[PDB]
Formats: structure tokens, C-alpha cells, sequence
């Protein structure tokens, strides 16, 4: 499935989870949220030349 | 496929797809299996010593 799709799934379940406060409190993700990152992509051709 | 091997005199590019079929395929083509004459795969298991 891949990260994105899982991240959705997770949220689905996590959203659907947090609407039953009757039975289930603090249903949280234990890991980290996606973040921005600076990608320095190289042109191959260019370097050759 | 879009890999760049060299750039040509007329300026065109030599892509990997130019000098190779590029396909998804088995690391090896040693084993071919068949369940009842039909296309199959499997894994045989060998119980660990003890």
C-alpha cells in the first residue's frame, strides 16, 4: 500500500476511533507526523556534459 | 529504462532502454513448479533440528 495510503487508513481508524468516547480514550498514534524536507535532485545529463 | 548511458554526437541520448529489454523477472529461472498440471508456486519447509 505505501506510506500515504497507510497514513490515511490510520486516520480513518483513528478518527472513527475517537468518536466512541463511551469506550476508548486517547486513541493516539505513537510515531511521528510527516514533515517537510528539502530535496536536492541532480540532473544526470547535465553532470555528464 | 530512462537511464542515461551516453550523449551522442548529433546530441541524442543513449538510454538504457535502447540497449536492453528492461523487465521485471525472476532472480533465477531455476525452479518451475506445477500443482496438478496447473501453474503454481510454493515453499517446501524443512523442520529445524530438534
Amino acid at each position: 500500500l505505501g506510506h500515504e495510503k497507510l497514513t490515511q487508513a490510520r486516520n480513518q481508524l483513528l478518527a472513527e476511533a475517537a468518536k466512541h468516547p463511551d469506550m476508548l480514550t486517547s486513541v493516539r498514534p505513537n510515531g511521528l507526523e510527516d514533515t517537510p524536507q528539502f530535496k536536492i535532485d541532480i540532473d544526470q545529463e547535465k553532470a555528464q556534459a | 529504462g530512462k537511464i542515461l548511458l551516453k550523449v551522442n554526437q548529433d546530441g541524442s541520448r543513449v538510454l538504457l532502454r535502447d540497449v536492453a529489454k528492461i523487465e521485471l523477472g525472476g532472480e533465477n529461472y531455476d525452479i518451475i513448479a506445477e500443482f496438478n498440471g496447473q501453474p503454481a508456486s510454493g515453499l517446501g519447509i524443512k523442520l529445524a533440528t530438534g
